[PDB]
RNA sequence: ACCCACUCGGCACCUUACGAGAAAUCAAAGUCUUUGGGUUCUGGGGGGAGUAUGGUCGCAAGGCUGAAACUUAAAGGAAUUGACGGAAGGGCACCACCAGGAGUGGAGCCUGCGGCUUAAUUUGACUCAACACGGGGAAACUCACCAGGUCCAGACACAAUAAGGAUUGACAGAUUGAGAGCUCUUUCUUGAUUUUGUGGGUGGUGGUGCAUGGCCGUUCUUAGUUGGUGGAGUGAUUUGUCUGCUUAAUUGCGAUAACGAACGAGACCUUAACCUACUAAAUAGGGUUGCUGGCACUUGCCGGUUGACUCUUCUUAGAGGGACUAUCGGUUUCAAGCCGAUGGAAGUUUGAGGCAAUAACAGGUCUGUGAUGCCCUUAGACGUUCUGGGCCGCACGCGCGCUACACUGACGGAGCCAGCGAGUACAACCUUGGCCGAGAGGUCUGGGUAAUCUUGUGAAACUCCGUCGUGCUGGGGAUAGAGCAUUGUAAUUAUUGCUCUUCAACGAGGAAUUCCUAGUAAGCGCAAGUCAUCAGCUUGCGUUGAUUACGUCCCUGCCCUUUGUACACACC
């Protein structure tokens, strides 16, 4: 078989990149939750939007949204 | 042998047992151990004849075994019950004929 | 001089050995383990070597005499079955040749295989027995190759994270060939499936057919092969299994230390032929007869209708029968058989196949296999999966084929006849009939899971009358150019179908060499096979249908017999 010449790279994956998981929201004085960052229009309160810059995709939707806000 | 000898004992006509691939030694050879009658050319071998390939696996290579029967025409069931070329005629009887005449009366 | 009979001596010879001998053979090579008549000479595995040396005899060449070191597991003898022979005989075969036919090799083109070329132009096979073969007619798939990307289909075992996350998912654009989250921008999800290593595997159109199986091909579809007694040999062996004549055949008649047998051949089975004899039919065909269409017009002729009734010749296919070389005539040990009539559906094994022995081949397949050993490989994988390309490239060799080089034609009409087939409901099969289109094709509708519909597959070659009459001409059709269709996601590297145009090579093919003996050769289509689409290929099938042997070893190959052999890995 043939001399194996092969071109450069040698890719991978997103390998997650673990960050804080509870960072999405807030609590104050004793007793309240306050929510952070918009909920998902599609599903309920739990799962809540990506804020970029305007860029508002989901996570269980994984995508599907994108409108302005 | 005592595959033949089986065969032998179960009333068939006759047995052939061919056992092909590396019987010690890697060069490759194909054994033949037979008994008895066997017919091979026409088509009283789908009628008689009985055959089986199987192939026996073994850590060094593939047997193959070939298993012949030749069943008894007389044996048979259903079908023709001899090989066609056989011609076998039946006895006449025992013959005192003349003495003259005479007639049996009712 | 013969002739007969006897007799001593000689050169030999023939048959038997009851004796010898390893046997070939031997009246001595006998009277030898049942060993002694008398004597002379010579040998003690093969080489070294009739050499070295010393004598001696020779004019000389040479002779007589004659070692050893060292070397070596054999050298040899007689026979055996093979294999082979530029030995001698006898067979057989259109894969031999005659008598002929049809040709290929020449030409243009399809298409195999080289060689070259290439990122790759994937490989397997190279006398018959590689070369339109791998059912290999590749647009991707196939796919084994190349340029690139994607995925884990990394079992299970043991461990590091063990949820403050193991880890799965990811639109928008740059990213990328790219509505591949391939990822790098991201920060939203996912919940212990996993991932990181180490044991361990699994997949591989990876490798080896020289490790194998199975299948196949070939010796060989040739007539060959074997054992039980008996005979001959000390034995390997041999005879049976053969001088002849026969046959397609070790098929028989025969001859005979063999006799009777088995496998192969034959028998068989499938098919193709005949059946006014059965058994049958509105899924075959008829008859009369209803109604009915056209005729002459007398009753008569051709029709359309599953309207009745009946029939089975053709039809299909069940059960039978029938040919056994029958009858006769020749010819031959008056045998087996062969030849000629005659009758018959059938007289080449009645035509064609299917099956097909003993022994084998380092024949071909590990690219048919969840047939497979071992080796390689095993997450930048030789696993895969997408994407494009390649298998198809051309100075060139050869291998099957197609088309043709015309007047036995060409082109136009018109006439107008087949047999094998195949064909869908979960798909998209075969597709009549009606309209649209010069075509190709559309379209609407159908009929058919089929002796029912396609389909009477009204197929070609053909036959009838016409136009050109032998000029690279209206022979011939290659390259081309442009359009219109069709299949498919995709047609440039024309897939293919059609339309107009272009009109190349070739006036029957050298050295060679294939196939063939009767419904055969050859001509001509059709058909299934692959197939979404593509036929110059293939298995079948019909249609048209000859010429010439009915033989022989001259060539070629095979077989046997007799011989020779120092070969038996067998003449490479
Ligand atoms: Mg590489
Ligand atoms: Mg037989
Ligand atoms: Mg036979
Ligand atoms: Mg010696
Ligand atoms: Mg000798
Ligand atoms: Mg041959
Ligand atoms: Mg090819
Ligand atoms: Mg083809
Ligand atoms: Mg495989
Ligand atoms: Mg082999
Ligand atoms: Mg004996
Ligand atoms: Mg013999
Ligand atoms: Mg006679
Ligand atoms: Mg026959
Ligand atoms: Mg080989
Ligand atoms: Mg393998
Ligand atoms: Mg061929
Ligand atoms: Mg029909
Ligand atoms: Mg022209
Ligand atoms: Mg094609
Ligand atoms: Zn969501």
């Amino acid at each position: 078989k043939k001399v194996y010449t092969t071109p450069k790279k040698i890719r991978h994956k997103h390998k997650k990149v673990k960050l804080a998981v509870l960072n999405y929201y807030k609590v104050d004085d004793e007793g309240k939750v306050a929510k952070l960052r918009k909920e998902c229009p599609n599903c309920g309160p739990g799962i809540f939007l990506a804020n970029h810059g305007d860029r508002f995709y989901c996570g269980k939707c994984h995508s599907t949204f994108a409108t302005q806000k | 042998y005592g595959v033949v000898r089986y065969v032998m004992e179960s009333g068939a006509k006759g047995c052939e047992v061919v056992i092909s691939g590396k019987l010690r030694a890697a060069r490759a050879k194909s054994m033949k151990f037979a008994d008895g009658f066997l017919i091979h050319s026409g088509q009283p071998v789908n009628d008689f004849i009985e055959t089986a390939t199987r192939h026996v696996l073994l850590r060094q290579g593939v047997l193959g075994i070939k298993v012949k029967i030749m069943k008894d025409p007389s044996r048979n069931t259903s079908g023709p019950k001899a090989l066609p070329d056989a011609v076998t005629i039946i006895e006449p009887k025992e013959e005192e004929p003349v003495l003259e005449p005479s007639v049996k009366d009712y």
